[PDB]
RNA sequence: GACGGAAGGGCACCACCAGGAGUGGAGCCUGCGGCUUAAUUUGACUCAACACGGGGAAACUCACCAGGUCCAGACACAAUAAGGAUUGACAGAUUGAGAGCUCUUUCUUGAUUUUGUGGGUGGUGGUGCAUGGCCGUUCUUAGUUGGUGGAGUGAUUUGUCUGCUUAAUUGCGAUAACGAACGAGACCUUAACCUACUAAAUAGGGUUGCUGGCACUUGCCGGUUGACUCUUCUUAGAGGGACUAUCGGUUUCAAGCCGAUGGAAGUUUGAGGCAAUAACAGGUCUGUGAUGCCCUUAGACGUUCUGGGCCGCACGCGCGCUACACUGACGGAGCCAGCGAGUACAACCUUGGCCGAGAGGUCUGGGUAAUCUUGUGAAACUCCGUCGUGCUGGGGAUAGAGCAUUGUAAUUAUUGCUCUUCAACGAGGAAUUCCUAGUAAGCGCAAGUCAUCAGCUUGCGUUGAUUACGUCCCUGCCCUUUGUACACACC
């Protein structure tokens, strides 16, 4: 049932909007970047956000997505 | 209420010395701490004192708490004969 | 003229772990500045104190139960030292919440 | 003042009094707390007790 | 003196609780909120917070000394081993207990209940809390028991942002017609909270990007 | 809105599939009845009462009953004002009685009072529909507002939805809505991974002293706090770590789901903790010096002693435990956890050694505790022999007898072990409970209780599978659409 929540998705979207460069596809670097730029009071949440950003990046290689 | 008066006097003296009295909510107890009197008697005495003003009471947590007002202090003085500039806890003993 | 090694245990017990840790760190720093042989901030099985209770005041509902737990943190700080130095250290080295206790002698 | 006003109350639920209400009902003697559980379940947070798991 | 460490700690906790209760009872007029016990060798410091600190103090060593004596009597310790200090609380608005006490006082003297609640809420908002909530349960005209919820801003009900974030205060208010119960939950603002996390655990905020100009000829800049 | 014996969607092992393990059967132990009683005190009654009130009650408990005792009638006002207000009082009568309870005698006792009138306090007395508080339940379901916009004269509504997913109002998309909040999530504690960090004569492991036992050669196996260093395991601290990652197709190649690879860990990583909106006339006034009112009040519902009783049985129901065998049984023999908790002002956890067939005692301890009880050397389990499908050595039930132990007090066996008696019960009818992984079930231990008791609860390990991995057929809820003459809402 691993549907990413509204909040995570929103955060990912925001990240993509503001920092479309510096999101180097793979997870690990991206995670670190997320931790740096976005302020998350958690770790797991940050990781989730990173994952979603990576997914978005992967998508955006194979076309344009809505929003 | 039928207090052997010596005991009562002792209790009063103790109160005056302290400025403060802490009583257990323990009736059936043979003897109170500090004073060689029954807890019950002490409690009764303090109740009596309260009923005519004098003492402020708390029932908190199986413990009765007793602080003496100015009128109460005066009454105690009258009882004991001690004149002026005396103990309770209205002022510090020196530097403490 | 003195300097007679006693070997001194310091107890550090409390609940609020962060504070305890800070205290421990401070103690170790102080030891370093007075330069002594010392065993570290040895940690013991952090004792939980469990009290499990019916949540209901009166036993009329579903059988809800709550485990009210108390985390405890027991720390030994061993010093190869005389007593005077320990005394000097324990002039300060007290922070609110945490229990500072000196066992003294080996 | 009467001579016989006490039973041999060394133990049992009689001697065991609570620290708040003095109840003989559901007394957590454990850890030397001596509280009737209901009251504890209200004060516990100040007694340092918390629930996590 | 000296028991099992766990046991000792438990006893200390119990003592603290007892003390708190006593202060709630004894210092009711004094506008008391919290106790801050500091146990060191010899001198045990007991900090006490209230709205009306002057009352607590008395006229230099009045009530406080009496309280000290009482404490000594309770727990066997001697004169000097227990010290008591009374302090001003840094803005009472964030403090739930104080607010509850104030509400109780307002009720007991004779005032409009709803209006009082609203006033309290306003005060809290002015102080600078993110939100707050008052609940007044009992008879508020007519026999049937009525709840009365009054709120401002967000109120987080679930999660560990409660034990870290929301000061809660429950009180019984005694009346001639029947006993009222006043619950008050206060949403302290994340930033001013200091202890624990400085923001709400779900929230994610990202900073503004900074602009960089590319090309402009490679060039060499030497020292 | 609620409701329908309407229509569809959509959940949910408190629903059913496919399964298991069963309960109801049998014996008991324990609630609840119903009676009965001196009193068998009571609070509950579909899920949301019925091993529950932390309720395993020998007195205490204690709320019940039969009796005795006491004032703990505060203060305010009067008659006594010492030529006396007054508490006591062994002996024996009196008297359950080394209770002067009261009467006898005749010494004390020292204006505290005696006893009335105003008045209060106490109450496990009542009212939970007068309440607070807490709890339970709708529901741990996925709900619930609000700001600006639209539709409305309005109440309202849209947002919050045709659809597809999700554990989820979880999201994607469609779209007079857009962006928001609470709730779900996130968070938090724990359980898992770290041969990388932080350290440990309170956790451990190494090399050599001293020697113990060997094979007899160098080498094994040890014990011993000797010395030394490490930190894998143990412990926590600090961090990190999994984000459905990596491809494979599916589905508008959306949201997502399934399969393989890697990986400690791919069921929200497992388990909770917390938990919205409104409520229910749900539960308690027997947790309260939390309590409005009414009641009662000193030949008391205040108290306290003495004894019983809440444990009665013609019989209803519900929790459980033990059995119905060869997956055994009994001996041996092997031998393994994890949570725990445990005293100095006391009567703790208690090793180790002599005496007792047990049960146990005693002298010495060690532990206000990773250090001692303790490697809690637990059970289940694993080997050999004996008896082999008989109400039998399965089963240990109704029962007599001693010795102990607890506690002043054990009869109505408190409990304990020993010899005995050795019954009902040959896999449980109708109904239905619980469950989807270290989960079910088995098997113990510990804590809670606790002077004493476990068959109970909380916990923790220890063995450890079957079958789904779905669907609305039944049950319950949920939302939509519908109708309604109900809104104290179909009781
Ligand atoms: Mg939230
Ligand atoms: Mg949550
Ligand atoms: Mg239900
Ligand atoms: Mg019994
Ligand atoms: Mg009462
Ligand atoms: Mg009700
Ligand atoms: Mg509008
Ligand atoms: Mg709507
Ligand atoms: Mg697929
Ligand atoms: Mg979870
Ligand atoms: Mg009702
Ligand atoms: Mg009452
Ligand atoms: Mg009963
Ligand atoms: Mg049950
Ligand atoms: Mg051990
Ligand atoms: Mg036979
Ligand atoms: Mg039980
Ligand atoms: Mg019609």
């Amino acid at each position: 049932g691993r549907v990413r929540t509204k909040t995570v998705k929103r955060a990912s979207k925001a990240l993509i909007e503001k920092y479309y460069p510096k999101l180097t596809m793979d997870f690990q670097t991206n995670k670190r970047l997320c931790d740096e730029i976005a302020t998350i009071q958690s770790k797991r949440l940050r990781n989730k956000i990173a994952g979603y950003t990576t997914h978005l990046m992967k998508r955006i290689q194979k076309g344009p997505v809505r929003g | 209420m039928l207090i052997p008066k010596e005991d009562r006097k002792k209790i009063y003296q103790h109160l005056f010395q302290e400025g403060v009295l802490v009583a257990k909510k323990d009736f059936n107890q043979p003897k109170h701490e500090e004073i060689d009197t029954k807890n019950l008697f002490v409690i009764k005495a303090l109740q009596s004192l309260t009923s005519k003003g004098f003492v402020k009471t708390q029932f908190s947590w199986q413990y009765y708490y007793y602080t003496l007002t100015e009128e109460g202090v005066v009454y105690l003085r009258e009882y004991l004969n001690l004149p002026e500039h005396i103990f309770p806890a209205t002022y510090l003993a020196g530097q403490s | 003229q003195e300097v007679v090694i006693h070997k001194i245990r310091i107890n550090l017990t409390s609940t609020k772990v962060k504070q305890l840790e800070n205290v421990s760190a401070n103690i170790i720093k102080n030891a370093e500045t007075f330069k002594l042989v010392k065993k570290g901030p040895v940690r013991l099985p952090t004792k939980v104190l469990k009290i499990s209770t019916r949540k209901t005041p009166n036993g009329e509902g579903s059988k809800t139960w709550d485990t009210y737990e108390m985390r405890i943190h027991k720390r030994y700080i061993d010093l190869e030292a005389p007593a005077h130095i320990v005394k000097r250290i324990t002039q300060i080295t007290i922070e609110p919440g945490v229990d500072v206790e000196v066992i003294i002698a080996a | 003042e009467n001579v016989w006003y006490s039973h041999p109350r060394k133990f049992g639920k009689g001697s065991r009094q609570c620290r708040i209400s003095g109840s003989h009902s559901g007394l957590i003697r454990k850890y030397g707390l001596n509280i009737d559980r209901q009251s504890f379940r209200e004060k516990a947070n100040d007694i340092g007790f918390y629930k996590y798991r | 003196a000296i028991i099992s460490k766990k046991r000792k700690l438990v006893a200390d906790g119990v003592f603290y609780a007892e003390l708190n209760e006593f202060f709630t009872r004894e210092l009711a007029e004094e506008g008391y909120s919290g106790v801050e016990v500091r146990v060191t060798p010899t001198k045990t410091e007991i900090i006490i917070r209230a709205t009306k600190v002057q009352d607590v103090v008395g006229e230099n060593g009045r009530r406080i000394n009496e309280l000290t004596l009482l404490i000594e009597k309770r727990f066997k310790y001697k004169r000097g081993t227990i010290a008591l200090y009374a302090e001003r609380v840094h803005d009472r608005g964030l403090s739930a207990v104080a607010q509850a006490e104030s509400m109780k006082f307002k009720l007991l003297n004779g005032l409009a209940i709803r209006r009082a609640a609203y006033g309290v809420v306003r005060y809290v908002m002015e102080s600078g809390a993110k939100g707050c909530e008052v609940v007044i349960s009992g008879k508020l005209r007519a026999a049937r028991a009525k709840s009365m919820k009054f709120a401002d801003g967000f109120l987080i009900h679930s999660g560990q942002p409660v034990n870290d974030f929301i000061e809660t205060a429950t009180r019984h208010v005694l009346l001639r017609q029947g006993v009222l119960g006043i619950k008050v939950k206060i949403m302290k603002d994340p930033s001013r909270n200091t202890s624990g996390p400085k923001a709400l655990p779900d929230a994610v905020t990202i900073i503004e990007p900074k602009e960089e100009e590319p090309v402009l000829e490679p060039s060499v800049k030497d020292y």
